[PDB]
């Protein structure tokens, strides 16, 4: 089947970057929540996170 | 000698905290794992340098 | 030299790709030293470790919450540091700060053993043409499925709402069941797709929970295109009479109104529903504008058939022997699960021999395999 074959390896052996792919994609990934705005919120509540109320 | 000071260093040894099992859930990409513990809840949880 | 022109492209760029991204890793952080790297370093203190998973069950709009956490203690948390109150809302799974409790952020969300059975996790191999012809009652599925996702603009020009909904009836084996996964293929947007065996449950209460939130994920992560595979199955199917029966299939039934449609105002979620018994059906199931176009399929005729039983026979061996057209005399309105069961047989006969020919003489003996299954439940013979 000599024709077909060789790409039937071909396209397995490929297979084997699209898991490394996604590896090294999440390896350097980041999250949020809320951005920009929410910065500003860090300073006003780490002072009255030192309290209790909570 | 030996062995007089392998007992001295067990009695260090033997003294712990508590540790636990746990289970990974899941793994965060922060560098963080998500672990449930057995008996308890959930917690997302930094790793060690060896792991 | 046809397929190799595929792949030489192909591959080249996926190797290329994976290399790129190696060296790339490092350089992200590059652009910033003080920019971005010092924000870091505040969130951070801020959030500690563990972060403890919470469960909130409602916001109050003067920076707090209550949660209530799932090993038992209930708190009256602050939301203060790096969240935003419009990623608050009940159901979500939250981080609290591991002295006093502070909700730092969002992040956990958890799927469930149930959503897990709807969402798909495939994109179907096969496409259309693999139960072909009778391809004229497969413009009434992609003019009011395919479509209107496809082109805003005919039913701009035309104005008004565009098409909802498509109710697929006829007998079995007719391809009612190929038909829905071959539109998900062309489409390509969130493909679910439920059994109407597991909507009616043994225990009840759990029964509307499940098929009101069918269509609660389906509008979230809209467009949508719900498979409801037998909704012939809600009549028939039961289990014990005390925690099954009417009741439990009438308020399942229930649910289903609402939610179609319903004052719910969801997502899209295009419903594409195969049966056989419409008549165990609501009247308000059946309903215009929640069925728009609907399709009747009856048996192929015979030179229909022959589109059906060419396709099949593409993916077989073949000789000058093989002669499609006196399997095609035989057969007599019969379904083309009849005629893609034959060829399905005949490589039976080749597997039998281990000979990898397939010859006119296989399709024919397991042509007579095929119709003893149709007369040999009957015992009348000739019509008595
Ligand atoms: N026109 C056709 N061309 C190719 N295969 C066909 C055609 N019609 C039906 N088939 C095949 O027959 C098998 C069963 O059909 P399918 O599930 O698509 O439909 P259906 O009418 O709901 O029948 P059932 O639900 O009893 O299987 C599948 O493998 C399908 O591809």
């Amino acid at each position: 089947a000599a024709p077909y074959a060789a790409k039937l390896k071909q396209t397995e052996n490929d297979l084997k970057d699209i898991e490394a792919r996604i590896k090294e994609k999440a390896g350097v990934k980041e999250s949020d929540t809320g951005l920009a705005p929410s910065h500003l919120w860090d300073i006003m509540g780490d002072r009255q996170r030192l309290g209790e109320e909570h | 000698n030996d062995k007089v000071r392998f007992i001295k260093d067990e009695l260090r040894l033997l003294q712990e905290p508590g540790s636990y099992v746990g289970e990974v859930i899941k793994i965060v990409s922060d560098k963080k794992v998500l672990v449930k513990v057995q008996p308890e809840g959930k917690y997302i949880v930094d790793v060690a340098k060896d792991i | 030299r046809c397929k190799l022109k595929l792949l030489r492209m192909e591959r080249i760029k996926d190797h290329l790709l994976l290399e790129e991204e190696f060296v790339s890793n490092s350089e992200i952080l590059k652009p910033f030293e003080k920019k971005q790297e010092e924000e870091k370093k505040q969130l951070e203190e801020i959030r500690g470790n563990p972060l403890s998973i919470g469960t909130l069950e409602e916001i109050i709009d003067d920076d707090h919450a209550i949660v209530t956490s799932p090993t038992m203690p209930d708190y009256y948390v602050s939301i203060l540091s790096f969240v935003d109150k419009e990623l608050l809302e009940p159901g979500c799974s939250v981080l609290l700060h591991h002295k006093t409790m502070s909700i730092v952020g969002v992040l956990q969300d958890d799927a469930d053993p149930m959503v897990s059975v709807m969402k798909m996790d495939k994109s179907p191999t096969e496409s259309y043409s693999d139960i072909g012809g009778l391809e004229s009652q497969i413009q009434e599925i992609k003019e009011s499925v395919e479509l209107p996702l496809t082109h805003p603009e005919l039913y701009e020009e035309m104005g008004i709402k565009p098409p909802k909904g498509v109710i697929l009836y006829g007998a079995p084996g007719t391809g009612k069941t190929l038909l829905a996964k071959a539109v998900a293929n062309q489409t390509s947007a969130t493909f679910l797709r439920i059994v109407g065996s597991e909507l009616i449950q043994k225990y009840l209460g759990d029964g509307p929970r499940l098929c009101r939130q069918i269509f609660k994920v389906a509008g979230e992560n809209a467009p949508s295109i719900v498979f409801i595979d037998e909704i012939d199955a809600i009549g028939t199917k039961r289990y014990d009479s005390n925690s099954g029966g009417e009741r439990e299939i009438q308020r399942t039934m229930l649910e289903l109104l609402n939610q179609l449609d319903g004052f719910d105002d969801r997502g899209d979620v295009k419903v594409i529903m195969a049966t056989n018994k419409i008549e165990t059906l609501d009247p308000a199931l059946i309903r215009p504008g929640r069925i728009d176009r609907k399709i009747l399929f009856e048996n192929p005729d015979l030179s229909t058939k022959k589109k059906i039983l060419g396709i099949h026979t593409s993916k077989m061996n073949l000789s000058e022997d093989v002669n499609l057209e006196t399997l095609v005399t035989t057969k007599d309105d019969l379904s083309g699960a009849d005629i893609q069961a034959m060829c399905t047989e005949a490589g039976l006969l080749a597997l039998r021999e281990r000979r990898m020919q397939v010859t006119a003489e296989d399709f024919k003996q397991a042509k007579e395999r095929v119709m003893k299954n149709k007369v040999e439940e009957n015992l009348e013979g000739l019509y008595l």
